[PDB]
Parts: C-alpha cells; sequence; structure tokens
C-alpha cells in the first residue's frame, strides 16, 4: 500500500497490465478496508478483464468483488454465480452468499465450518470474519431501503435484536456510514429519511455529464492523435 | 436534538459533571430546553469553455 | 355604482349595499326603484345574481391584477361562504374566460399553467434585452447631455 | 426602502406604515396598478406583494452617490468575469 | 499578366484594339474599419439569448 | 344486450360527469366530488383509481390523506426519446466497429 | 416621424472622403455636407449624400457659413443623375455636437421639413459607434423648462440594397467576414458584447460623476431612467430561475452525450481504419 501510494501508473500502459495493477491496488485497499474503491477498482478490472481467457484472474476477482459489495452491503448479481467456467468454481463462494442473503446464523455457522479452507485459501478468511460481522449492516441496508420510517422495536423484531437500545446503536453505528441516508426524530422516534429531491434540478446530472463529455472529447483527441500516417 | 437526560444516559459518562466537560470539549451544546445552492457559473463556465477548447484548436 | 363595477378594485357587497341600497332595492324619489331589483321574485332573483357578479368582476380584476386569493379570505371579500362561490367561479371557468385551479387549503386563482422553465426563462431574456434599454439610456445619456456637455 | 433583497412584503408592514388595515392593502395596491404607476400582483395567501414598478422619483444628490457605488460594483463585476472569459478562451479568441 | 483575359472580351476587340489594365483597389485601414460596421452586429446580440422554445425545437429537429 | 349496453352508458356518462365538472379544481376532496356525484366513497374512489389507471384522467390518488392530485406530464422528453435509441445505435455501430477490429 | 434611420455604405465612405480631401489642408476637424436618400414615413434609408462648402468659426460658435444654393445647384445635378432621392438630413465629423448644429438644422429644415442630423464619427471606430442620427423636435424642453431645442436620437442602422454590399464584400475579403457563425467566432462575440457592455458602463459612471459633485446639472427623465434600469435588473436568487438547472442539463444531454460521443466514436472509426490501412499498405510491401 505505500508502495502503491507513491506510485503513479503510466496512462499508456497496456490494457492487461492496467487490469492487474487495478486487481492488485483494488486487493491492498479491500484488506486495508478502502470497500467503496475497492468495488470501483474491481469492477473496472472485470470491465478490462479478458472476455474468453484469464478464467483463474476472474474467479479470483469476482470472489473478492462478492466479499467486497456483501461487506458494504451489495447483493453480487446471481448471473455471474451462472456460467459455467465460474459456476462450480464460485460454489463455496455461492454457498456463501445464500447464507448471507438469508442471514441465518447457523446456516452461517455451517458454512463457515463447511468452506473456511476456501475462504482463508483465497486470504479472505479475515475478510469473511468481517463478512460475517457485516451481514447486521446489510439487513439494516435493506430494512432502511424498504422503509421510509421505522421503530426501532420493528427494527429489532425484523432483525431480531432482543433490544430496541441494541438496535438504536447498532442502526446509529450503519448509518455513521454512507449506508443510509435519514433524519433520525428522538423526539418521536422516526428514521425519517432525506427527501428523496428530483435528480434534476439539482446540478448532479450537469457533473456527471460533465465528466462523461469530458471522458468522450479525451477519446476523440487521443484517436486524432493516433491517426498515425506512414511515410510512403 | 437530543435530550440532556438521554445524552447523559448514553454518553457512558456516569457523573454528570463528566457529561458537561466532555460537552464542552465539544462544540455539540446544551440547547435551550436541555434538548442539545447557486449557479456558480464559474467553473461550469470554465467547463464549457474548455469543451469550446477542445472543439478549436486543431487536434 | 357603474365606477365600482367597471374601473378596477374590489367590489365590496357590504358597503355596495350601504350606498346604494336604499336606490336599488328602494324607490328613490328622484327616480322609482328599478324593476329589475325591487321586492320581486325576479328582482331577488337578480339581487342573489349581482351578489355572485360582485364574485365574477372580483375574479376578473384579480384575474389581471392579483396572483392568489385564499377561500375564506376571497368569500368574505365576497361576502359568501365557501361553496357556492366555488360553484360561481366553476361557471366561470368551464365555459373558457378565466383561470382558475382550487385547492382545500390554498384556492389559488391564476394559472401563474404555472410558467414553465421555457417560458419563464422566455421572459428573463426578454427582461435582459429589455435591460438592453441600457444602451437607449447611454446613448441619451451621451446625446441630451451632450447638448449640455457644449453647455457644460 | 428594501432593495429587493426581501421583496415579499408581509402585510403588517403596509398596515403600520401605511397606518392601514390589511384589508385595504389590496384596494390601494390594485389603485396603484390601475392608475399606471406601480405593476405588481398580491398573495393574499401568504400575506404578501410582488412589486414590479416602473415610476421613478428625484434622487437626492447622496443617492445619486450611492446608486453610483452599485453602478461602480456591477461595473467592476462585469470586467472581472470579461477578464475570467477572456484567460480561459485566450486559446480560442486568438 | 497575372490574371488571364476571358473569351467575351478577346472576340470584342481586347488585345486588337485596347488593352485590359489590372485594377488594384486602394483600400486603406479606416475605411476598411468604417466598412466592417456593415455587418458588425452589436454589443448586444452577444448577449442576447436564443429564444428557449426555439432552441428546444432546434436541438430536437 | 341492453343491460350490458345500459351499463357501459352509465359508466361513460359517470365518465362525462366526472371530467365535466373537476376541470375547476385542481386539489378536491373525494368527499366533495362524492356528495357532488351522489357516490359512496368506496364506489367512486375505486372508479377514480380505475380512471386513472387507464390513463384516462391524469393524476394520482394520495390516499394516505385521501385526496386526488392533478397535474400534467411535459411532452419535452422526445428530445431524451431521440437520445437513447440514438446510444443504442451507436452501441451497434460500435459493435461493428469491434468487428472490423477483430478484422485487424 | 421615423422609427429607423438606415445608412447605406456608401454615405459612410462619402463623408470618409469628404473628410480626408477636407483634412488634406482642412484642419476645422469638422466638415458639413448634404445627404439625400429615399425618403418614408416610415424608417428612412440614405442612398446618396454630397459635401456642400461648410465654414465655421470657433469665436462664439455663431458665426458659419453653409452655400445654401451650391446645395440647391448638387440637388438639381443629383436630380438630374437620379431623380428618386429628395433631401432627407445632413452630417458632419466632429463626434462632439457644436453650437451650429441646431442653426444648421433649422437652415435645412426648407429644403426637406423632416430633417435629421446624420453624425458620422471618423476616427473613433473601436467598438460600437459607427454614426449617431438625430432629429431636432419642438419642445422648449420639458413639462416646465425653458425654451431649447434638443435633438433627439433616432436607431440607426447600416444597411445596404443588393450591388452595394457586394462592392463592400470585394473591398473586404481580407482574413475577416466568415459570416458562418463558428464557435470560436461566437465567443468572441460574446467577450466583444461584454466589452461593449462596460464601455457603456463607464460611460454611465462618467456623466453621474459629472453630475454628483454638481459640474453638471441634474436631467430628471435622466434620473429618472436610471432609476428604471437599475429597477429592471434580475434576480438570479429566488429559486424558480435557479431551476434554469433544468434547462441547463437538457442541453447538456444534447451537448455531452448525444454529439460527443458520437463525435468520439467516428474519430474511433476514422483510426481504426487507418490502423487497417496501414496494416493493408505494410503486407502490400513484405
Amino acid at each position: 500500500e505505500k508502495l502503491v501510494s507513491k506510485s503513479v501508473f503510466p496512462e499508456q500502459a497496456n490494457n492487461n497490465e492496467w487490469a492487474r495493477y487495478l486487481y492488485y491496488t483494488g486487493r491492498i485497499k479491500a484488506i486495508q478496508l478502502e470497500y467503496s474503491e475497492a468495488r470501483r477498482t474491481m469492477t473496472n478490472a472485470l470491465r478490462k478483464a479478458p472476455q474468453h481467457t484469464a478464467v483463474g484472474f476472474k474467479q479470483t476477482v469476482h470472489k473478492l468483488l462478492i466479499v467486497v459489495e456483501l461487506l458494504l452491503g451489495e447483493i453480487p448479481d446471481r448471473l455471474q454465480f451462472r456460467q459455467p467456467s465460474l459456476k462450480r468454481s464460485l460454489m463455496p463462494y455461492f454457498l456463501l452468499t445464500q447464507a448471507v442473503r438469508t442471514g441465518n446464523l447457523a446456516k452461517f455457522n455451517q458454512v463457515l465450518d463447511q468452506f473456511g479452507e476456501k475462504f482463508q485459501a483465497d486470504g479472505t478468511y479475515t475478510l469473511i470474519i468481517r463478512l460475517r460481522h457485516n451481514v447486521i449492516k446489510t439487513g439494516v441496508r435493506m430494512i432502511s431501503l424498504s422503509y421510509s420510517r421505522i421503530s426501532l422495536a420493528d427494527i429489532a423484531q425484523k432483525l431480531q435484536l432482543d433490544s430496541p437500545e441494541d438496535a438504536e446503536f447498532i442502526v446509529a453505528k450503519a448509518i455513521r456510514d454512507g449506508v443510509i441516508e435519514a433524519s433520525i426524530n428522538h423526539e418521536k422516534g422516526y428514521v425519517q429519511s432525506k427527501e428523496m429531491i428530483d435528480i434534476y434540478s439539482t446540478r448532479e446530472p450537469q457533473l456527471a455529464f460533465h465528466q462523461r463529455i469530458s471522458f468522450c472529447l479525451d477519446i476523440h483527441n487521443m484517436s486524432v492523435k493516433a491517426m498515425r500516417f506512414p511515410p510512403k | 436534538k437530543i435530550l440532556f437526560t438521554e445524552a447523559t444516559r448514553i454518553l457512558f459518562f456516569n457523573t454528570p459533571k463528566k457529561m458537561t466537560d466532555y460537552a464542552k470539549k465539544r462544540g455539540w451544546v446544551l440547547g435551550p430546553n436541555n434538548y442539545y445552492t447557486t449557479i456558480p457559473s464559474t467553473e461550469l463556465a470554465k467547463q464549457v469553455i474548455e469543451y469550446a477548447r477542445q472543439l478549436e484548436m486543431i487536434v | 355604482l357603474l365606477k365600482l363595477f367597471t374601473t378596477m378594485e374590489l367590489m365590496r357587497w357590504s358597503t355596495l349595499v350601504e350606498d346604494y341600497g336604499m336606490e336599488l332595492r328602494k324607490g328613490s324619489l328622484e327616480s322609482p326603484a328599478t324593476d329589475v331589483f325591487g321586492s320581486t321574485e325576479e328582482g331577488e332573483k337578480r339581487w342573489k345574481d349581482l351578489k355572485n357578479r360582485v364574485v365574477e368582476h372580483n375574479i376578473r380584476i384579480m384575474a389581471k391584477y392579483y396572483t392568489r386569493i385564499t377561500m375564506k379570505r376571497m368569500a368574505q371579500l365576497l361576502d359568501l361562504s365557501v361553496d357556492e362561490s366555488e360553484a360561481f367561479l366553476s361557471n366561470l371557468v368551464v365555459n373558457k374566460t378565466i383561470f382558475a385551479k382550487v385547492d382545500r387549503l390554498a384556492g389559488i386563482i391564476n394559472f401563474q399553467r404555472p410558467k414553465d422553465p421555457n417560458n419563464l426563462l422566455n421572459d428573463w431574456s426578454q427582461k435582459l434585452n429589455s435591460l438592453m434599454s441600457l444602451v437607449n439610456k447611454t446613448t441619451h445619456l451621451i446625446a441630451k447631455e451632450e447638448m449640455i456637455h457644449n453647455l457644460q | 426602502t428594501r432593495p429587493a433583497n426581501h421583496r415579499q412584503l408581509t402585510f403588517e408592514e403596509i398596515a403600520k406604515s401605511a397606518k392601514i388595515t390589511v384589508n385595504e392593502v389590496e384596494l390601494l395596491v390594485m389603485k396603484a396598478l390601475s392608475v399606471g404607476l406601480v405593476k405588481g400582483s398580491i398573495d393574499e395567501v401568504d400575506k404578501r406583494v410582488h412589486m414590479t414598478w416602473v415610476q421613478p422619483r428625484v434622487l437626492d444628490l447622496q443617492q445619486i452617490k450611492g446608486m453610483k457605488d452599485r453602478l461602480e460594483f456591477w461595473c467592476t463585476d462585469v470586467k472581472s468575469m470579461e477578464m475570467l472569459v477572456e484567460h480561459q478562451a485566450h486559446d480560442i479568441l486568438t | 499578366h497575372l490574371n488571364k483575359p476571358s473569351i467575351q472580351a478577346l472576340i470584342h476587340g481586347l488585345n486588337r484594339h485596347y488593352y485590359s489594365i489590372t485594377i488594384n483597389y486602394r483600400k486603406n485601414e479606416l475605411e476598411q474599419k468604417m466598412l466592417l460596421n456593415l455587418h458588425k452586429k452589436s454589443w448586444m446580440e452577444g448577449l442576447t439569448l436564443q429564444d428557449y422554445s426555439e432552441h428546444c425545437k432546434h436541438n430536437e429537429s | 344486450i341492453i343491460s350490458t349496453h345500459l351499463a357501459k352508458l352509465y359508466d361513460n356518462l359517470l365518465e362525462q360527469n366526472l371530467i365535466r365538472v373537476i376541470e375547476p379544481f385542481s386539489r378536491v376532496q373525494i368527499e366533495h366530488i362524492s356528495s357532488l356525484i351522489k357516490l359512496s366513497k368506496a364506489d367512486v374512489e375505486r372508479k377514480l383509481s380505475q380512471m386513472i389507471l387507464d390513463k384516462k384522467f391524469h393524476g394520482i390518488l394520495d390516499q394516505g390523506e385521501g385526496v386526488l392530485i392533478i397535474f400534467d406530464e411535459p411532452p419535452v422528453d422526445k428530445t431524451y426519446e431521440a437520445a437513447l435509441e440514438t446510444i443504442q445505435n451507436m452501441s451497434k455501430v460500435v459493435d461493428s466497429l469491434y468487428n472490423k477490429a477483430k478484422k485487424l | 416621424a421615423v422609427q429607423k434611420v438606415v445608412v447605406h455604405p456608401l454615405v459612410l465612405l462619402s463623408v470618409v472622403d469628404h473628410f480626408n480631401r477636407i483634412g488634406k489642408v482642412g484642419n476645422q476637424k469638422r466638415v458639413v455636407g448634404v445627404l439625400l436618400g429615399s425618403w418614408q414615413k416610415k424608417v428612412l434609408d440614405v442612398s446618396n449624400s454630397f459635401a456642400v462648402p461648410f465654414d465655421e468659426d470657433d469665436k462664439d460658435d455663431s458665426v458659419w457659413f453653409l452655400d445654401h444654393d451650391y446645395l440647391e445647384n448638387m440637388y438639381g445635378m443629383f436630380k438630374k443623375v437620379n431623380a428618386r432621392e429628395r433631401i432627407v438630413g445632413w452630417y458632419h465629423t466632429g463626434p462632439k455636437l457644436h453650437k451650429n448644429d441646431i442653426a444648421i438644422n433649422e437652415l435645412m429644415k426648407r429644403y426637406c421639413p423632416n430633417s435629421v442630423l446624420v453624425i458620422i464619427d471618423v476616427k473613433p471606430k473601436d467598438l460600437g459607434l459607427p454614426t449617431e442620427a438625430y432629429i431636432s423636435v419642438e419642445e422648449v424642453h420639458d413639462d416646465g423648462t425653458p425654451t431649447s431645442k434638443t435633438f433627439e436620437h433616432v436607431t440607426s442602422e447600416i444597411g445596404a440594397e443588393e450591388a452595394e454590399e457586394v462592392g463592400v464584400e470585394h473591398l473586404l475579403r481580407d482574413i475577416k467576414d466568415t459570416t458562418v457563425g463558428t464557435l470560436s467566432q461566437r465567443i468572441t462575440n460574446q467577450v466583444h458584447g461584454l466589452k461593449g457592455l462596460n464601455s457603456k458602463l463607464l460611460d454611465i459612471r462618467s456623466y453621474l460623476e459629472k453630475v454628483a459633485t454638481g459640474k453638471l446639472p441634474i436631467n430628471h427623465q435622466i434620473i429618472y431612467q436610471l432609476q428604471d434600469v437599475f429597477n429592471l435588473l434580475p434576480d438570479v436568487s429566488l429559486q424558480e430561475f435557479v431551476k434554469a438547472f433544468y434547462l441547463k442539463t437538457n442541453d447538456q444531454m444534447v451537448v455531452v452525450y448525444l454529439a460527443s460521443l458520437i463525435r468520439s466514436v467516428v474519430a474511433l472509426h476514422n483510426l481504426i481504419n487507418n490502423k487497417i490501412a496501414n496494416r493493408d499498405a505494410e503486407k502490400k510491401e513484405g
């Protein structure tokens, strides 16, 4: 990680080496707890990953993006658990994801006891420890996405927290991070989420479009510079 | 806004005086009843001027 | 009375009677009571008709020179209950002569459809090139005051 | 008095200032529009009046100086943005 | 000899009864700058926005 | 053939009554419109829900307080309609360019 | 009377020629002549002009000469040449109006009742002042003021008909023109508009400086039009205008995604074709 921070990767480097560097820095910041940038980088690398070859590469990248996502609360898409070249290889991680989405500590414990060798084999046993300890945050994430407001007693009932104060503490920790946007009203008990203001007339589309058009302009300029006429 | 009593309860400062000192140590204040944009038109203008620049000045 | 019903400004029904009612419903010594506003059945029909005509003249003059009026407040500004005033404004709007749209708590009387972005930036750009009356302003400040510049 | 920073004037201001009842502010505004001095509008719901009026007055040489300063502020804003766009587009202006 | 005589003039006696003298236009900078005002729009349309509705219709087309 | 036809006519005339009125209003209580139209709350609620669901009358129903809201959908969206379809058009162009790259 | 006065790019050249031919020795700095043209009770267009022998003396600005029979004779000659143009007004250089302007206008009102002063600025051609046309009006000074004349400004345009504008173009055709508006030229136009706005700002500020300290009298209609114009300024606040973000981002749709992505794809397509073409050229050559 320290070497990465003081080393700037060349932009002209070939696609596969760029994908390798992206994978390496993504693993570094995933075990370094920079989960958002981690998932962004592995999604980029998979976009740069070869479609046909690099089966082992795509398998490791898929495994680490799965764990990074569900650590952040995001559920990996089922289709990546369906291609023949990845199905049985992610079958341990597929059962992992099944336990994570179900969230039952019994099946979770049985899955851990059955696949811990695979979990450490990728250097993710500590990662799956944090996974086992972030499944609750994931649960709170879908709870808050579904409900605009919810009493902490209802939180404890739907999440099996056994205490309103425990629910308060856990939801406060979860809302500290950028997982849930809300406005807690302890006068009455509201978890009233922020008003979903119109994305248009909010300058956000302007910024996203500015970034995208800058990307297209750089692509066009680099293309027009790379015409490379021959001498004869 | 968070009430004096519940704040003292959840701030884990068993001495209410300790809770008050830790409250003054921060800017998070007691409250009266014990109950604790524009069009910048410059950076975006720079952006559109930059777009025009990338259209002009040849390759 | 014809002035208050033709020129602008709100038609206060209460002072309308207190100023012309010894003269509409009753017969003046100078001129006897009109056969349109007597105690006859047609007289009282026209009487309530004008009690709604103050409503419509009010509505028209506010359409040119108001933006919004509240249902309780305009009801007492025409001295009726809410429901019949709503019904009469409905009759004024349905035949396509008055813009209005009524809420249970707002009862705004305007179509300000509210100025769309295209139209409101059109108005702003107009006022901006109407601000280009600044060019007339400066050319006049130099011309009409240049016959002063040579006069010092 | 209020330089359009808060155009919406609550009926309390017109009532206390003009020494009138809030029932009559609307009437006098309507009269002023009718004669041709102001061209504003009335919001009874929130008890506010919007004013866009075209009646000027004599201007009290100290007020001439104040409006001179306002002109200076807006002209230096114009100048500053002109230099900004010129510097940013110097590549294209040629 | 920079410019070529035309067939029409040539048939009508050019280079047989009369010669075409090269024509040069004396145009100093002052007259050029004054003629430039014929299409110098103004300081206003450089700040006058095009109609937004017409802008949207043009963009849609 | 007369029960069905007259039921259809009754529904249609109910629709015509509900559009010929409420034109003055932009936000009117269902109680007001029902009392002016002489139906039960539930039946008129179902009829208004059907009317909006059929997109016969633009609006939306806030039963959380029990009110009908009215608005219009601006047709400027045609530019985005062109935009997205042109986007996947250029996507197919890019696919053909990808094939041309496979040639290289 | 006239809501617009059109000055052809021929009377401009006539005034320049007159000013030059005089200022060879004629350091009067201001020369007066007669401008003809088709006369309309609508927009007025000046199609031609001639120079009368005008003399002015700096003493008291009241002794001057204008040979009027020369005026009549030249107008007769122009009638013989083209009877269509009629005496319309007059011109003089020296953009600062002198004292004899109104007196000369009264002198020339007999040959045409609606005589208009048309000043031609010769040397100062910085931003926006090709000409200024004035007409005398019969009002003392205002509702409650003593007598004056007070030439009235009329909006002026520089417009040409066919077979005159082509001469202008042929006289032009330097690196100038480019009637089609490229992005570069449009941004340059915006910069020029800002510059003109600032110059007008400095002019009005200068007059207000001259009035505020009492050197120049307070002119009531001037002050009134001021109060109007600073009343007329818009407000970028009042967050309903600010919802112009709607149309700004709507524009960003057509500029950012459509044309820019299409241009990028087109450039890439041009790239790959060259890369095949270069590859094919190499193969034709091991």
